[PDB]
């Protein structure tokens, strides 16, 4: 069982496997997104919804966390390069 | 089989693969206007 732990964890950590990980939730993201603009919404939002806003704020969560887990150790710095990248 | 009709041919398909990308490039763009036109000038409309 140790080497099988040990495959999932050198599997599921490797940054190829990290990015199509990313890349097909995003695709599961844009297609809720979709659905829950296409459609009405009510009062109070759906669950696809709630799927979508929770996506939004743990996405915003991890651009804090790029601005504080940056190279250098003055904030303003740390936020300096992080707007290089555009995107 | 004609000497200017087949080079003619492999040529286009040789451009197909640069069509692809294009089609690809103008999908993105296409359904990010065409979801966005229906989703504001449709506010209420059911599943379909
Ligand atoms: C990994 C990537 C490539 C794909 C993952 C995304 C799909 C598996 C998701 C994204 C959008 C989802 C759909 C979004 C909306 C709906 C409507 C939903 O219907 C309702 O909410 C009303 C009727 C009911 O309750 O069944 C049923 C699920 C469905 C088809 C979802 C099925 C699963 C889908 C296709
Ligand atoms: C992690 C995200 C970004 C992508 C992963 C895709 C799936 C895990 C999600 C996408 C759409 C979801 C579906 C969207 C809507 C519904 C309808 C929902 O129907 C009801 O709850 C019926 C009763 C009610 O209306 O309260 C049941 C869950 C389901 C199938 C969801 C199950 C989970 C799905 C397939
Ligand atoms: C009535 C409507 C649906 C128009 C039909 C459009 C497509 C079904 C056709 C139009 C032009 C065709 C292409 C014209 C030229 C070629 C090159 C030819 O391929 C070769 O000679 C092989 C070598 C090479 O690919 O360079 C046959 C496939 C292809 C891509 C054809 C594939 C089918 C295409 C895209
Ligand atoms: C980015 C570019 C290069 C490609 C993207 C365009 C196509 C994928 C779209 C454009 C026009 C679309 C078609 C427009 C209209 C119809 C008719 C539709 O049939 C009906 O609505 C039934 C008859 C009716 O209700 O009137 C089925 C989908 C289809 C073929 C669509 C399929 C998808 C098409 C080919
Ligand atoms: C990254 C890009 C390529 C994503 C593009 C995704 C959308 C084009 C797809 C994904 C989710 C799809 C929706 C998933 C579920 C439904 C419910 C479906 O409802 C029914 O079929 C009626 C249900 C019944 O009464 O049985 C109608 C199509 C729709 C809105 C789909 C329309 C097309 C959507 C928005
Ligand atoms: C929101 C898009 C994305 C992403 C996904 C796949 C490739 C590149 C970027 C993400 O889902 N989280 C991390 N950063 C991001 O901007």
């Amino acid at each position: 069982l140790i080497p099988l732990g040990r495959k999932i964890y050198e599997f599921y950590n490797a940054p190829i496997v990290k990015f199509w990980f990313y890349t097909l939730a995003y695709i599961g993201y844009l297609m809720l997104f979709n659905y829950i603009v296409l459609v009405k919404m009510e009062r109070w939002p759906s669950t696809q919804e709630w799927i979508v806003i929770s996506y939004i704020f743990t996405l915003g969560i991890e651009k804090m966390r790029e601005i504080l887990m940056s190279e250098p150790g003055k904030l303003l710095q740390k936020v300096k390069v992080w707007l290089q990248e555009y995107w | 089989v004609n000497k200017y009709l087949g080079p003619y041919v492999m040529m286009i398909g040789k451009m197909m693969i640069d069509m692809m990308y294009f089609v690809i490039i103008m999908l993105v763009v296409l359904m990010s206007f065409g979801v966005a036109r229906q989703a504001i000038l449709f506010p209420n409309e059911e599943p379909s």
